[PDB]
């Protein structure tokens, strides 16, 4: 994605202070919490019959880290994410058949829960830098679909 | 909302569908898959070859259920009570999915339709399929 | 459909808001104009440098209709009737550009309520901005 | 746009034989009529409030002449979309002020004049090379925003 030297830095900067584990078990939960109809891929999970059943849920937090570690080491590769993404998306259409809307979601999930998380620091401009960063690798996840 | 005008355009056009819907949705079905890829992912289990009766099966189901939908215009929630559970908490499509069946339904009628599907009507048939829509999307949360 | 709890949720969230209903309102149209830059397209006539006295006053605007719409969550259709009919036929923003307000105001609240923005709180708030969104959108056609 | 050779000769062949003074008129009528907020770019138009009137309007048809007359010359350079509507992208920001979001309606219009137009002829792949052509301009037209 184009992101000007400024972006690029301030979307750097914030991340480092990302704890991946912790925010990507709250961001998948609050995906399934939020809009309970992308609960459909995860059955196999057992317990997500409350808001407190699905956040507290360690296969939901397993998945979480697992989503949240691969758009972490994306952010390394900016300039690039359709190549970085390629195999996930194949893997995504072909096998899981996960809706490409999904990943739109889980990324405006992400800048809530960054902005929960961050509150001030996650200025207007910072913002725009992680929206543009996040429909990119929706974007970029959801290139090989056919 | 849909005003009396819109009611008799609807009820107009689907009758001249009539014997032919369950037809015209199979034919909307195959436009929506190959328009729009990602639909593809929510029928991992059919066979979506042109021809396929699977989507032939569908298409008759989805027509008959707006059939239904036209008949009980005036009750709608009711009359589409089950199928709203249905894709709410079973089948769980993302909500976007609906508009891209809807302009599919109404690119078929188009095709088969020249006389009927006037701008007029053509503006009460979107209408009429966002509201099915709306029904079918109500208790999604 | 927002259910009891959901009301709960909103009156609590919003109560907290308080006197910082304008001030957040104004934030929020900032975030929309700097992510989401299309939305500018409606506000040419406005000087939307940051702090203008024009994006703060709408922003109170805008706030204080959500307010309005907290304290009547009963009865939204009747509370934002003239909200409706002036964004139906004088305004005309096209409806996906409530989804994008709706989500920078999601994101403000968030990042102004750190006890409780919680995953409930988040999901009532969500389905409350769909709601409202919903209202005046339905006079559009 | 990327099509495949069966798809580029779909669209071609679709187009010699389109009139684009009555498609172009059809199309934008029908954007009028069917999402009448739209009209809020053209209050200089005249008479736009019953289906008759907007599309019997002769300034409507005027303009959906000079809207699809220009869609046409993007045809002719399927490969390179950006850089044939990159003036009217910024005339159409910075001038005009039009949401992206009606070019997107208006292509979804012109699917359905087609198909109303062209029948049995208009098949599901002929509509599928459309929709990837129609979708391309549009993003073309909304690239320069800012
Ligand atoms: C930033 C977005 C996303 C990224 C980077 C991502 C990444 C991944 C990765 C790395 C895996 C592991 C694949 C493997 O083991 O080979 C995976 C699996 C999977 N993903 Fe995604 N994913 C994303 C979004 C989503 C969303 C939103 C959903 C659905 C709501 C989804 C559903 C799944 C499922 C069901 C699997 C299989 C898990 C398993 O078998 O244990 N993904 N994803
Ligand atoms: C006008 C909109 C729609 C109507 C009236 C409709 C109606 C129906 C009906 C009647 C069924 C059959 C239920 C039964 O077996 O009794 C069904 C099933 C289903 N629908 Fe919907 N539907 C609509 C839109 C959608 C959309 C947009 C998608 C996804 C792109 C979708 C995907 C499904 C799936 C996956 C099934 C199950 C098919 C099977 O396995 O047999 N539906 N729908
Ligand atoms: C939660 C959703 C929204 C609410 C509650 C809302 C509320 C309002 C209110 C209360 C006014 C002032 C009316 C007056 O001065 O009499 C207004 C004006 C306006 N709104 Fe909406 N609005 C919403 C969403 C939108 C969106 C998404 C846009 C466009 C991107 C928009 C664009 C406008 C414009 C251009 C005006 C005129 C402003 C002026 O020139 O003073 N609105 N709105
Ligand atoms: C998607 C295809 C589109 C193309 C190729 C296109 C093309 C054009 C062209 C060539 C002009 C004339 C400029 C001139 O002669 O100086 C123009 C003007 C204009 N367009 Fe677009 N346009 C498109 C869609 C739209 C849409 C969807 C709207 C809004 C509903 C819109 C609103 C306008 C307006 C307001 C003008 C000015 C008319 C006037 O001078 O009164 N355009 N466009
Ligand atoms: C930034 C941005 C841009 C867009 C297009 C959408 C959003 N998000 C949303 O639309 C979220 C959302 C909200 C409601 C949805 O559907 C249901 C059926 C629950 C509804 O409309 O009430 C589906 C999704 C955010
Ligand atoms: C192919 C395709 C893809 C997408 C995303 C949307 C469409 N079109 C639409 O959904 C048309 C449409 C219908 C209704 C709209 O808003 C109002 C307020 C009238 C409503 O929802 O009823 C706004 C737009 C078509």
């Amino acid at each position: 994605v184009h992101l000007t030297p400024e972006e690029k830095s301030a979307v750097t900067a914030l991340w480092g202070k990302v704890n991946v584990d912790e925010v990507g078990g709250e961001a998948l939960g609050r995906l399934l919490v939020v809009y309970p109809w992308t609960q459909r891929f995860f059955e196999s999970f057992g317990d997500l019959s409350t808001p407190d059943a699905v956040m507290g849920n360690p296969k939901v937090k397993a998945h979480g880290k697992k989503v949240l570690g691969a758009f972490s080491d994306g952010l390394a590769h900016l300039d690039n994410l359709k190549g970085t993404f390629a195999t996930l998306s194949e893997l995504h259409c072909d096998k899981l058949h996960v809706d490409p809307e999904n990943f739109r979601l889980l990324g405006n999930v992400l800048v809530c829960v960054l902005a929960h998380h961050f509150g001030k620091e996650f200025t207007p401009p910072v913002q725009a830098a992680y929206q543009k960063v996040v429909a990119g690798v929706a974007n970029a996840l959801a290139h090989k679909y056919h | 909302v849909l005003s009396p005008a819109d009611k008799t355009n609807v009820k107009a056009a689907w009758g001249k569908v009539g014997a032919h819907a369950g037809e015209y949705g199979a034919e909307a079905l195959e436009r929506m898959f190959l328009s729009f890829p990602t639909t593809k992912t929510y029928f991992p289990h059919f066979d979506l070859s042109h021809g396929s009766a699977q989507v032939k099966g569908h298409g008759k189901k989805v027509a008959d259920a707006l059939t239904n939908a036209v008949a009980h215009v005036d009750d709608m929630p009711n009359a589409l009570s089950a199928l709203s559970d249905l894709h709410a908490h079973k089948l769980r499509v993302d909500p976007v999915n609906f508009k891209l069946l809807s302009h599919c339904l109404l690119v078929t009628l188009a095709a088969h339709l020249p006389a009927e599907f006037t701008p007029a009507v053509h503006a009460s048939l979107d209408k009429f399929l966002a509201s099915v829509s709306t029904v079918l999307t109500s208790k999604y949360r």
